[PDB]
RNA sequence: AUGGUGAACUAUGCCUGAAUAGGGUGAAGCCAGAGGAAACUCUGGUGGAGGCUCGUAGCGGUUCUGACGUGCAAAUCGAUC
RNA sequence: UUCAAAUGAGAACUUUGAAGACUGAAGUGGGGAAAGGUUCCACGUCAACAGCAGUUGGACGUGGGUUAGUCGAUCCUAAGAGAUGGGGAAGCUCCGUUUCAAAGGCCUGACAGGCCACCAUCGAAAGGGAAUCCGGUUAAGAUUCCGGAACCUGGAUAUGGAUUCUUCACGGUAACGUAACUGAAUGUGGAGACGUCGGCGCGAGCCCUGGGAGGAGUUAUCUUUUCUUCUUAACAGCUUAUCACCCCGGAAUUGGUUUAUCCGGAGAUGGGGUCUUAUGGCUGGAAGAGGCCAGCACCUUUGCUGGCUCCGGUGCGCUUGUGACGGCCCGUGAAAAUCCACAGGAAGGAAUAGUUUUCAUGCCAGGUCGUACUGAUAACCGCAGCAGGUCUCCAAGGUGAACAGCCUCUAGUUGAUAGAAUAAUGUAGAUAAGGGAAGUCGGCAAAAUAGAUCCGUAACUUCGGGAUAAGGAUUGGCUCUAAGGGUCGGACGAUCAACUUAGAACUGGUACGGACAAGGGGAAUCUGACUGUCUAAUUAAAACAUAGCAUUGCGAUGGUCAGAAAGUGAUGUUGACGCAAUGUGAUUUAUGGAUUAACGAGAUUCCCACUGUCCCUAUCUA
RNA sequence: GAAGACAUUGUCAGGUGG
């Protein structure tokens, strides 16, 4: 862990987020030391003073850097972009999803991976969703989820073929291999 | 010493350790009533210290070194 | 070190108050095919930096040594 | 060939403890103790490098004058004379923008 | 090592003027047996420990 | 020229780790190390790197990917599929 | 001294007296760059003549990377048939 | 059994630094030519990849059951790999 | 290893001098790290120690000696350990490191108002980092002292200069420039800050060397010859470059360009220009110093004077540094202290006078500690002065692919108990007719080809290889030919210089990679897929891991796993393309079945040549 | 915000159980 550069975390669940909406930005879009995806350095500014707040998002596929997201709870529907998960209909694929409102993210943030929300509760409110695994688990929708997939899928797709890639693998997370 | 003596106006002394250069010109201008130019210390190996004193052009050594009794 | 071209900027620094002492120095150089010349070198204490000016002529250094003030200390080579 | 001594005591190759050969009046090659190169200053917005400046170390930059760690325009010690182009004719044409979406929002609020 | 801590150099000014052999003149004292100095030291043969 | 009839790109490996391993790999091969196509500059002058990423020298942009492709299937399929969904649910 | 003059007249080079590769002893590569880097310059220092146009350089920039260009004397003898091939092509 | 001491040898993960000729083969992509209706395909070069290969220093100790073993050595020597 | 002299009573051994050898620059050289700690140097001296002796010595006695604003530590933070709060623990003391904390300091401004937000601290003499060179000097040290010459930081404060009555400069289209040319709180950005390998350019050092001036040496005979010297720092001033950047203008007949093929209407080629200033050049520095020579003096304190100290060239040369590129990865190859700038503009200030101390000059100061020495077949660790081990820089010439081996110069040892004798046998190293593995459990060991070029190299295959396959020829010296180039001129010519290959002769032991260094190959069977790892100190595999395949579990109050208990703790800065345990191990087709190219210090049979394994033993060398 | 008289914590009693 001496170059994970920070954790792919999400933004709190501030007065902004929770009554309208914000415009942040990205600055680049960085390797994660020993990480399966990518990550973004992403940028607002700070509501109540005066500096620029330093974000980690998670990089979701389609999203270049120079972009924009307006985001919070009235965020148009777009990718890259965050809602908690009222707002929008069935269907809406999101990613790096959270288990409880403002944990900044448990759920569906490896790569490649996503989730799929299929159904509603809107009275009593929550949101029906699908995990990759496919088990279906219903939650409270003031939680959040980024728009699209986590960039990066077809990672496992390409075998290694030789022991010292592996052994560069797995150098860097955990000194779990080589296995008995 | 005698050869640092006749080659740069120079002197040595033999110190308490715990003093320092500030010490040594202070104390030398003090009782000796000459300037100085600079001080250079090591510690000899015995647990001593050893300081070399340079004086000013204004100055001599070898007068001094006979008012003080040691040549 | 540095070097001047002015005489004129070079007369004041001989005048300054830090200068206690100077010299010439005299060289022994041949030009392109030219004839064996000797060259002055008037260099002088300045204290954060030596100030030196080189010069060939002979009849401007015996112009500027009798230039200069009397009270300045002056050494040769 | 004469044979070379480190001067300092650190008896390694390392980034730091480097030699240059530099031959010598008297007549006996030593080793020269090379310090480290600079690097350009760059562009915060570009990520490229910038004109008119001195690279130099860090603290050294406090000897030299405003000039040479300087450039006379508005962001002058850190630009790149392209970006500050790009971002001031953004800043004037959505400052004008604000003004559309002023007549657009006086025209619907008129209506009401 | 030469990079050396004061202190060592201290325990070494102790070895240093610790190994010296007996002054002589205390060989006639009065009812003397010191007469050979037995904590004496050299360098290759024991160490110090420091 | 053509300087083989079948092993193609994947020949440094040599005769190595199997042949229904060396085409898979070699198809993965091909897709990574190529150049593609900028969507702003419309050029052949996008490289990856450090295996997610997608770089155009060419106007200095950078896009996050597939880890051996600019771009998925699923990712067309996202982005059409958003197509529809922002104009069915904003009006 | 004496040794190394005989070599330079062209002596203790047979194949008895060589114990290393031909690669080791003169590279492949040092010896294509040396005569592609002439060419190149004998080609430029002809274009800014003007004695060959802009897209007969271009075309022999990619023909002289490649073979059929052997040597310098080769390559001009081509460069007077390709003189004469230009004249046949527009009188003709 | 109780209470303590030990990772300077050695096993393992880190962190920060450092070191490793001269050669053999000749991968992609590229250049030229040729063939082909095309798709594509053959030749001559280019390029210098490969937990490829020889070989030194470096690591290691296969073997000879060799020198030596009341040894230089409480594990060395040389030759071999 | 040898000979003479001195010393002393005494010399196989000390010292000097004459010869002989060696390490032969990935050293028997010169410096360093850890460790050692007076071993470093002198004088005196041998009863011990130096497995002999000793007049010598790392031994013994007496003393001498380690000089810093600039090298380093201290300062930074790294993985990491670790206080206080607090909570547990019967308790020694433990969990935790910014968190269930009233943690700390200012900024005007009349005791009242107002802003800011951390959290300790420790940890690198090899990482980051403010700044120094030369010459001389001692018995012994120097980036420390002396002589000379620069720089950094932190202060005060005068002057010069600039800006100003238009108060916070001007110029240039722009790139940007000059001697300066205010500015807080707060914000933002930059450096510090960053991989491996390849090839290409550039320059530094070294190497080859032309001419000139000096000194030495060979000269029976030849050699306008052979060897050595001819150098120039820090730092400052001026100047200079690729990538890139600006103005012009608009490219198809598509062009530009690298070794390597990429670039262009998002504006090429081309013309002109800006900057970075590593590096390069000129001057000062600096000839006065250093060096190479000569001539003088003289027990001389030991000195004095003259001259010269110049100008060129080339290279895939060796090493090293940097640059522009390219590849390389499910590896993308650190953070902080510190410094600077920018936006921002609280506010301050001139006209009869101020402002600027980031320009130039000028003044004082820079503390503590280490610093010697060896760094090893005697200075350390191995019970020792042990044929062992310990990280690292410099790295010449011939040879040749070379950093293999052989020889040599610079430098340094000439240490290893000696002498007289040659009987065997041993130990290492060699040769032997004729046959050629018959011997022997066993081609164990010895020996055979081995280097470079021309032709040529099967089956089988996972088509990638096997492959230095096999196998045949060739290899010396001397004198020639052809081809392979730059720089200067408008079809070609003048000047300048390199070793690469090819081709034809003449010649002698008919031997010529001549030494040294240096693959024996092949036909069948089985096993593990491979590179790889180990039972040090009786076993280096058919054992272990390996990428793959398939299965199973877990959706965070979760899975695995841990704690004395906790307001505990890893995985986790993670989240099903994940985390974890499974059988099994490449390919074709799960005590796993048939198959399999390459590879293995894997095990077995046989063919070639090879030879003292043998008939049968003989000789020689240290 | 979630959760809420259940959890939980302190103490007791069944099944299983190298
Ligand atoms: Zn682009």
């Amino acid at each position: 862990t001496r170059l994970r550069q920070g954790a792919a975390k999400l933004r709190t669940l501030d007065y902004a987020e929770r009554h309208g909406y914000i415009r942040g930005i990205v600055k680049q879009i960085v390797h994660d030391s020993g990480r399966g995806a990518p990550l973004a350095k992403v940028v607002f500014r700070d509501p109540y003073k005066y500096r620029l707040r330093e974000e980690i998002f998670i990089a979701n596929e389609g999203v270049h850097t120079g972009q924009f997201i307006y985001a919070g709870k009235k965020a148009s529907l777009n990718v890259g972009n965050v809602l908690p998960l009222g707002s929008v209909p069935e269907g809406t694929i999101v990613s790096n999803v959270e288990e409880k409102p403002g944990d900044r993210g448990a759920l569906a943030r490896a790569s490649g991976n996503y989730v799929i929300i299929i159904g509603h509760n809107p009275d009593e409110n929550k949101t029906r969703v699908r995990l990759p695994s496919g088990a279906k688990k219903v939650i409270s929708s003031d939680a959040r989820g980024v728009i699209g997939v986590i960039a990066g899928g077809g990672r496992v797709d390409k075998p290694l073929l030789k022991a010292g890639r592996a052994f560069h693998k797995y150098r860097l997370k955990r000194n779990s291999w080589p296995k008995t | 010493a005698m050869k640092k003596v006749e080659d740069g106006n120079i002197l040595v002394f033999q110190v308490s350790m715990k003093a320092n250069k500030y010490q040594i010109k202070k104390a030398v201008k003090e009782l000796y009533e000459v300037d100085v130019l600079k001080v250079n210390t090591l510690v000899r190996p015995n647990g001593t210290k050893k300081a070399y004193v340079r004086l000013t052009a204004d100055y001599d050594a070898l007068d001094i070194a006979n008012r003080i009794g040691y040549i | 070190a540095r070097e001047i071209t002015d005489i004129k900027q070079f007369l004041e620094l001989t005048r300054r108050a830090d200068v206690k002492t100077a010299t010439v120095k005299i060289n022994k150089k041949l030009n392109k095919a030219g004839k064996p010349f000797r060259q002055t070198k008037f260099k002088v204490r300045g204290s954060s930096s030596l100030y030196t000016l080189v010069i060939n002529d002979a009849g401007k250094a015996k112009k500027l040594i009798q230039s200069l003030p009397p009270t300045l200390k002056v050494n040769r080579l | 060939a004469q044979r070379v001594t480190f001067r300092r005591r650190n008896p390694y190759n390392t980034r730091s403890n480097k030699i240059k050969v530099v031959k010598t009046p008297g007549g006996i090659l030593r080793a020269q103790h090379v310090k480290k190169l600079a690097t350009r200053p760059k562009c915060g917005d570009c990520g490229s490098a910038l004109q008119g400046i001195s690279t130099l170390r860090p603290r050294q930059y406090a000897t030299v004058s405003k000039t040479h760690k300087t450039v006379s325009r508005a962001y002058g010690g850190s630009r790149c004379a392209n970006c500050v182009k790009e971002r001031i004719i953004r800043a004037f044409l959505i400052e004008e923008q604000k003004i559309v979406k002023k007549v657009v929002k006086e025209q619907t609020e008129a209506a009401k | 090592a030469a990079q050396k801590s004061f202190r060592i150099k201290q325990k070494m000014a102790k070895a240093k003027k610790q190994n010296r052999p007996l002054p002589q003149w205390i060989r006639l004292r009065t009812n003397n047996t010191i007469r050979y100095n037995a904590k004496r030291r050299n360098w290759r043969r024991t160490k110090m420990n420091i | 020229a053509k300087r083989t009839k079948k092993v193609g790109i994947t020949g440094k490996y040599g005769v190595r780790y199997g042949s229904s391993l060396r085409r898979q790999v070699k198809k993965l091969e091909i897709q990574q190390h190529a150049r593609y196509d900028c969507s702003f500059c419309g050029k052949k002058t996008v490289k990856r790197g450090a295996a997610g990423i997608w770089t155009c020298s060419c106007c200095k942009k950078t896009v996050a990917g597939g880890a051996y492709t600019v771009s998925t299937a699923a990712a067309a399929t996202v982005r059409s599929t958003i197509r529809r969904l922002r104009e069915m649910v904003e009006a | 001294r004496a040794h190394a003059q005989s070599k330079r007249e062209g002596r203790h080079s047979g194949y008895g007296k060589r114990k290393g590769t031909r690669e080791a002893r003169l590279p492949s590569q040092v010896v294509w760059i040396r005569r592609l880097r002439v060419l190149r310059r004998l080609l430029a220092k002809y274009r800014d003549a003007g004695k060959i146009d802009k897209h007969l350089y271009h075309v022999l920039y990619k023909e002289s990377k490649g073979n059929a260009f052997k040597h310098k004397r080769a390559l001009v003898e081509h460069i007077i048939q390709a003189k004469a091939d230009a004249q046949r092509e527009k009188a003709l």
